[PDB]
RNA sequence: AAGACGCGC
RNA sequence: GCGCAUCAUCCCGCGCCACCUG
């Protein structure tokens, strides 16, 4: 008969047993809230522009090639695990991006066009304004 | 008989006759052979190797299609081990590399295939021959067939035979094959050291002075094999050796300096310095020995201990220094081979060891000399230690002397040889900076060797141009590089091929080192000048100019009219047909950087009417073309015109678009994912049961957007391809199998391993064999790569009443 | 004739590789993972009052003859 | 249809415990992994405090973790072992605050799969060389040394293959300067499934098998094979050399067995128990996690029961033979995943589940009120729970 | 190596080394023969690499002058992490040039 | 002029 | 024996792997 098809998957990696959507800031948006069985919280943040989920996308992308995790894993194979990511944009690279030495990170601040300052500014403006 | 009366046809049909008719005979050799036999055919065949005007080719082609037909019989030729091995053992004996290689195959094959009693029943006797030719042939077939099958199933046999007591030719034979094991094996003897140590030790107590002398080869075998480590499994042989050096004389001496220069680097450094200073004294006086062959050996063994930490700079130059540069600096030595490289590398060796400065400045003066081998040799030596070490060392006195030499080395070029260029190149390489003042002497002395009696010495005057043009550059000096550079314009007009093919090389350089609007002569003139050279027939000549055009398409792409642009086109298409595969890369190229500068419609034009050449190596070339265009131009403004292209009922063009497709979507890589729409519908044409060649294309263009496209959700078009892809999985040829597995293989890494096992379990158990067989090697393939999704793709099984299939702790609800 | 890797590989069946190899392979396989994934491990010790200490060892125990005795 | 993942609150579940040097000063620091956070904390001890000095991110599973630090040195480094196949040595930089990378070698395919090297990690006391085990069928032993620049190198893996075998757990034992050596309670299985009568689970027993590490030749061979009376759970690391007699103890169903290579002869002692215990008596008892202190003074070792029971573990032995060993209950504590006891009086928990706790311990319990078991006493034991006595609790996560 | 199947490789442990190529295989992946996005270096095994075999091309076997890579492909497809990539046979194809070569040369 | 592979009159 | 077709397959002129020799 009639079959559903997936549009999204992802893989936290840890159990997953808490699933809502709900807003946790007044004044803020609606996200999907999740904890897992390991003890941590996350959310997920749609994107309300096209041009902040490519700048988003190249971020991503452009540290996964500079930026190898400490033990030598593939982030693309990590994050499709079990199932092939779809639809989903990491952000603890881009949080980790604020981590490393300044010569790396103003290298491809110019290899985006675009400089430090404002990339932390527009990475933390997520943070702000969904949390 | 009958079985005899088909070997004799056979052979003349593979040993006479056109390629096709011995490879179609061939054929049914292997084919038939199962029921041939294994005795008659080799009864006929052994003769034919027996014959002493046989030929090197069949020669060759007996042992090969003995080598197949041996591969092919599993334990059916255990009568004739003997015989075989007596037969290879010429073959294994001689002096080539090819021939040396086959036969040690041969002999590996036989063990692996033939059981160890049979060999050893047929082995054993020939041990204690009197010849010794048969002795050394055996000797290597011990080696080879210990190499097989491993060394400690036979290491026990080889103690014994080594303890022998009746003669002492067992005891050199077993001592040979423990030195032939140790050269031979490498490093897969470390773990048996001890045992081998322990069997060669009594061999070199023994008084004979052939079975000391072989006893001390192996032990220097032994410790060349064990470099890294094995000094503890060698402390208990020190003793004998000493004794042997201190008081025997002759070729035992040299045995025994051999195998104690090569322990010297295995223990620590106090006792290498030790020995190393005990040894120096006899070392000495053994440097003034008439006999060369013993000379190599001091001279090895001096480099071996120089090599090691324990000696310093300034005891060995006080000590070891001044009497061997003054014995071993000689015309009738330097005369020889052995004895030149042998001298190269210990003299380069200690130069990196204690420094450069006293070894180079102290054969400058010798660089001077008149000897043609001497001066080969000083120089080999001088830029070996420029390409080594460095040369921050130098001072004005020195560095003038050495331009001295060098300017009257190469100004006497009297032998043929590149050595010459290499030199001089290391050498002003290596200088930099320092040799500025002095370009002007090698400007004026590369042009008095290019102008004058008609292009014979201008090869090698133009290769140093291009080698120093980068020192050149960097020197500062433009105008005169702006000189030779149009002076070498005008002598263009050279008839000679490989004259013409350094001057092409030499304007390379001199138009890649600057800036190309810099230079003096007229671009728009050169190309039309360089035209000709585009036609000529020459591989030298072509090359170069192909590779001159690119980078003029490259970087002067501005300066040049749409019209030669186009010409030099149709001049690039009818040259694809060259048959280096450089010249070709250069071609695809200069037809990328064209379609970068103009617009891709005419070039595009010109490459996709040459789809019908009736030959793929054009055809293969023309498809890379396009697919470069494609990738450095506008995709969505090609890929219609490919489409169109293809509406034609030709094959030859079918296949070249489909390849250009594959090719374009494995160069763009992620990019594509747009242009995934547009080409479903002919992959779906493509994949009809039609053509092999057609799927075999499809299945290629499938896993290389599977490739390009995996991690960004493309799934909806995957899955529809695979629903085609699919039913291709039934095939007999080779080549369409392997396309499937790599399709389908890329498929399962993109869409995920939940469908391919999916798929994969329809008929894992069905009743006929060969659909289970592909469905298993599938499911195999499958299961190597992500294995660890496969347990939660694994589905549910009810278990029977006797085993459990369900697994009880995937169902706990909390 | 690059099977190489194939024979030389140890978990994977073959032409007449009978159900109860395959089971008890999967079996394994699942153990092993298990035991890797710290998630569902922390998972099981707690769908039942014990530790993970004690899970584990029952878990290697189970290994050594899974889907029963050999037929 | 695109969404942003955030991460608000990190992992705080530990799996995996180390303490050491690992800042180059004489300050003790603790590092533990998360399920995939690796973070570095360490205690105060003039105050009791606990603080996060740096946390990091890797993107995978990790499985085991130690450290480890060459001859003569002062600073640690930190092995983990991760579902990659590949073995990667990290290095604390102070100044930076940051895990430096200092190898990464590639030995196999990545996942947690059943036959590829990265479950169990074995380090040599001494600090010369590493070993890394699968599940099954496949070992790798590694060469630790430095070069003259003061730099870790990194050697070839050495084949330790051996086919259809089962290993429970792999651990160091220390030889005193000498090659190093390797246990592990490697058994066989493979008549297990060529019986089809059913008798795979009966007459099979562990072995000990000890591994040596020949410098000098370069390879490893297996040294003995000695059958065990039941089933053990892991093994612990006797300080040997000068510093006590080299060993390994092995935790069992209620019993502790000490063996040696030699001639040492095998020493039991039964794991007491609590007074009118309220659970089923059938049911075993074995040991989740175990600590050590290798003071130069004396040694002791620690080690905790199903129901939280410390027990301090006390070893009586000759210049060379072994005598007995002496039991003692210590306190109580809630079950932890890891144990690491630190310098200066300080004791660190890392509970299984809930908050961790920071005890600071006072008194050491030498002989006091309560009697000690031993292994010579002929035939159970039982003993009475007290509350915390020796552990004074300071601060808690 | 992939257009002929009679070439095996040794498929021994990785070692320490790094793999070598000629001037003809300067761009050829050791795996697919491509000349696409070289990302990771080519380790070869200790068998692979003693004596004289040092600096010596992995796939056809002349000088070493450039390091080996591999291709982004053959990194995706999880292929790298295998054994040794070294040809330890010598082809058909080159024994019978040779031999031709020598007889008309 | 060469290493393999598959296609029918 | 005919007509064919595929593998960016070869087209590289000789290379050198511990050795000959009183
Ligand atoms: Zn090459
Ligand atoms: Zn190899
Ligand atoms: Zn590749």
């Amino acid at each position: 008969s009639q079959k559903a098809e997936v549009i999204m998957n992802y893989h936290v990696g840890e159990t997953v047993l808490s699933l809502q959507k709900t807003t946790l800031i007044p004044g803020g948006s609606e996200s999907l809230v999740y904890t897992t069985l390991s003890g941590g919280i996350g959310i997920l943040v749609p994107f309300t522009s096209h041009e902040d989920h490519d700048f988003f996308q190249h971020v991503e992308m452009h540290l996964r090639s500079e930026h190898p995790p400490l033990c030598g894993r593939d982030h693309l194979s990590f994050r499709s695990y079990y199932f092939p990511v779809k639809n989903v944009i990491d952000g603890d690279l881009c949080e980790q991006f604020n981590s490393m030495e300044p010569n790396k990170q103003k290298n491809v601040s110019e290899e985006l066009d675009r400089t430090p300052p404002e990339v932390s500014k527009k990475l933390e403006d997520i943070r702000t304004r969904y949390a | 008989e009958q079985k005899e009366r088909k070997i004799m046809k056979l052979l003349l049909k593979i040993k006479n006759g056109t390629p096709p008719m011995r490879k179609a005979a061939l054929r049914q050799i292997t084919d038939k052979a199962r029921e041939f036999g294994a005795g008659p055919l080799f009864n006929q065949i052994l003769p034919l190797l027996m014959s002493p005007t046989l030929e090197d080719q069949e020669r060759h082609l007996l042992v090969k299609v003995i080598d197949r037909i041996l591969y092919k019989l599993d334990d059916l030729v255990r009568p004739y081990v003997h015989k075989i091995l007596v037969v290879i053992e010429p073959l294994l004996i001689d002096e080539d590399y090819y021939a040396r290689v086959e036969g040690r195959e041969i002999i590996s094959n036989l063990a692996k295939a033939a059981g160890l009693a049979t060999m050893i029943s047929t082995m054993r006797p020939d041990i204690d021959n009197m010849d010794e030719y048969v002795r050394n042939t055996t000797a290597r077939a011990f080696a080879v067939v210990a190499s097989a099958l491993g060394i400690p199933s036979l290491l026990p046999f080889l103690k014994a035979v080594c303890k022998s007591k009746k003669s002492w030719q067992a005891r050199h034979t077993g001592i040979k094959i423990v030195q032939q094991i140790a050269i031979l094996m490498g490093c897969a003897i470390l773990p048996h050291l001890r045992s081998l140590v322990e069997i060669i030790e009594h061999g070199l107590v023994d008084e004979q002075q052939k079975v000391r002398t072989i006893s001390a080869l192996a032990i220097a075998a032994l410790a060349e094999a064990a470099t890294p480590y094995g000094i503890e499994s060698f402390d208990s042989v020190l003793k004998p050796l000493w004794k042997g050096i201190r008081q025997h004389r002759g070729k035992g001496l040299a045995a025994f300096l051999k195998a104690i220069g090569y322990l010297i680097p295995l223990m620590d450094a106090e006792y290498a310095n030790y020995y190393t200073r005990e040894v120096m004294l006899i070392l000495i006086r053994e440097f003034q020995s008439p006999d060369e062959e013993m000379k190599k050996i001091v001279l090895k063994v001096v480099k071996q201990c120089c090599g090691t930490d324990g000696v310093e700079a300034n005891y060995i130059k006080t000590e070891i220094l001044p009497p061997f540069f003054k014995h071993f600096w000689q015309h009738r030595m330097a005369l020889d081979r052995r004895n030149y490289r042998q001298l190269v590398d210990t003299t380069v060796e200690l130069a990196n060891k204690v420094g450069a400065a006293e070894i180079i400045s102290r054969i400058v003066d010798d660089l001077k000399d008149e000897a043609e081998q001497y001066r080969k040799m000083v120089m080999e030596t001088i830029e070996k230690i420029m390409g080594n070490l460095g040369a921050a060392d130098i001072d004005h006195k020195l560095e003038e002397q050495l331009i001295d030499g060098i300017l009257y080395a190469f100004q006497e070029q009297t032998t043929e040889d590149s050595v010459m260029l290499n030199g001089f190149g290391t050498v002003v390489n290596a200088l930099g900076k320092r040799v500025k003042p002095y370009l002007p002497q090698i400007c004026g002395t590369v042009l008095w060797r290019l102008n004058n009696k008609s292009a014979k010495v201008r090869q090698q005057a133009a290769d140093l141009i291009s080698r120093t043009a980068v020192v050149m550059k960097t020197c500062q000096e433009e105008k005169l590089m702006g000189h030779l550079g149009v002076v070498l314009y005008e002598y263009l007009g050279e008839e000679y091929p490989e004259v013409l093919g350094s001057i092409l090389g030499a304007l390379k350089a001199i138009v890649n080192v600057i800036g190309m609007h810099k230079m003096t002569p007229p671009i728009k003139d050169l190309l039309p000048r360089l035209t000709p050279i585009l036609k000529n027939r020459h591989e030298k000549v072509q090359e170069n100019c192909i590779d001159l055009v690119g980078r003029i398409a490259d970087r002067g792409a501005e300066y040049v009219s749409a019209r030669e642009w186009m010409r030099i086109c149709f001049e690039l298409l009818e040259l694809l047909k060259a048959h280096k595969k450089a010249i070709r890369r250069a071609t695809v190229n200069t037809f990328g950087y064209i379609a970068k500068a103009i617009g891709p419609h005419d070039v595009l034009a010109t490459l996709l009417n040459n789809l019908k050449v009736q030959e793929r190596q054009n055809r293969v070339c023309t498809t890379v073309a396009i697919a470069i265009v494609a990738e450095t131009c506008s995709p969505f403004t090609v890929l219609p015109a490919l489409m169109n292209e293809y509406r034609v009922p030709e094959l030859n063009v079918q296949n070249g678009v489909l390849k250009s497709l594959s090719f374009l979507f494995e160069y763009i890589g992620e990019m594509g994912k747009d242009y995934i729409y547009a080409v479903t519908p002919l992959l779906e044409d493509a994949l009809m049961d039609r053509d092999l060649v057609h799927r075999q294309t499809a299945s290629a263009v499938v896993q290389h957007m599977s490739l390009g496209v995996y991690g960004f959700g493309c799934e909806d078009s995957l899955n529809h391809l695979l629903n085609y892809v699919w039913p291709n999985v039934f095939e007999t040829s080779p080549h369409v199998i392997q396309a499937v597995m790599g399709a389908l293989e890329g498929l399962r890494v993109a869409i995920g391993p939940c469908r391919m096992l999916q798929y994969c379990l329809q008929g894992l158990f069905h009743p006929a064999r060969k659909v289970r067989d592909v469905y298993w090697k599938i499911y195999n393939s499958i299961y190597i790569g992500s294995q660890d999704a496969l347990i939660a793709h694994y589905p549910r099984i009810y278990n029977d009443d006797k085993n459990t299939y369900i697994r009880y702790e995937l169902d706990y609800i909390l | 004739q690059l099977e190489h890797l194939q024979s030389k590989y140890i978990g994977t069946g073959h032409a007449d590789t009978t159900k109860w190899e395959w089971l008890v392979n999967q079996h394994r396989d699942s153990y092993c993972s298990y035991m890797g994934h710290f998630d569902l491990l922390n998972y099981f010790a707690i769908a039942e009052n014990e530790s993970k200490a004690r899970v584990r060892f029952n878990l290697m125990e189970k290994m050594l003859q899974p889907c029963g005795p050999p037929a | 249809m695109f969404l942003y993942n955030l991460t608000l609150q990190r992992a705080t579940g530990i799996s995996f415990a180390i303490h050491g040097n690992f800042s180059g000063t004489k300050q003790q620091e603790i590092v533990v992994s998360r399920g995939k956070i690796l973070e570095l904390l360490r205690p105060d001890p003039n105050t009791g405090k606990v603080h996060t000095l740096l946390t990091v991110e890797v993107f995978g599973v990790i499985r085991s973790l130690m450290a480890f630090r060459l001859t003569g040195g002062t600073k640690d480094y930190i092995v983990v072992g991760s579902d990659s196949g590949r073995i990667v040595i990290l290095e604390y930089q102070p100044s930076k605050n940051m895990f430096e990378k200092i190898h990464q070698e590639t030995f196999g395919k990545s996942g947690c799969r059943r036959i590829v090297p990265g479950q169990f990690l074995a380090v040599d006391p001494k600090g010369r060389a590493v070993m890394i085990s699968a599940i099954e069928k496949q070992k790798l032993v590694y060469i630790l040394n430095r070069d003259a620049a003061a730099r870790l190198t990194i050697s070839s893996p050495l084949e330790a293959h051996k086919a259809n075998t089962l290993v429970y757990h792999v651990v160091g034992v220390d030889v005193g300067f000498e090659n190093p050596m390797f246990a592990c309670l490697e058994m066989d299985y493979e008549e297990a499934d060529n019986d089809p009568t059913g008798e795979a689970a009966a007459n099979t027993q562990q072995t000990l098998t000890f591994y040596e590490l020949d410098l000098g030749l370069n390879h490893v061979v297996r040294k003995y094979s000695e059958p065990l009376e039941e089933h053990g759970n892991f093994l612990i690391t006797v300080p040997g050399g000068s510093d006590g007699p080299s060993g390994v103890l092995i935790c069992s169903e209620n019993y502790i067995t000490y063996k040696n290579f030699g001639d040492q002869p095998d020493i039991r002692c039964p794991i007491p128990r609590r007074r009118n215990d309220l659970d089923d008596p059938e049911r075993g008892m074995i040991f989740v996690c175990s600590a050590t202190h290798k003071t130069k003074s004396m040694f002791f070792f620690l080690a905790q029961t199903e129901q939280g029971d410390i027990f301090k573990i006390t070893l009586e032995t000759d210049e060379d033979m072994v005598t007995e060993i002496r039991l003692k209950y210590f306190d109580t504590v809630p079950v932890a995943a890891a144990m690491c006891v630190l310098k200066t009086g300080f004791l660190f928990v890392a509970s299984e589940f809930g908050n961790h706790y920071l005890y600071q311990i006072a008194h050491l319990g030498d002989d006091d009120e309560e009697p000690e078991f031993s292994s010579a006493m002929p035939l159970t034991f039982f003993f009475q729970p007290r509350p915390l006595k020796n552990l004074v609790l300071v601060d808690e996560l | 190596a992939k257009h002929h199947p009679d070439l095996i490789f040794c498929r021994k442990q990785a070692g320490v080394a790094i793999g070598r190529l000629c001037e003809k295989c300067d761009g050829k992946c050791v795996i697919c023969d491509s000349y696409v996005r070289p990302c990771t270096l080519v380790r070869i095994c200790d068998e692979c690499n003693y004596g004289s075999y040092q600096g010596r091309c992995v796939i056809c076997g002349g000088p070493g002058v450039s390091d080996a890579y591999y291709c982004k492909e053959c990194t995706i497809q999880e292929k790298d992490r295998d054994g040794c990539p070294k040809i330890v046979n010598l082809g058909s194809s080159k024994t019978d040039l040779f031999y031709e070569r020598k007889k008309y040369g």
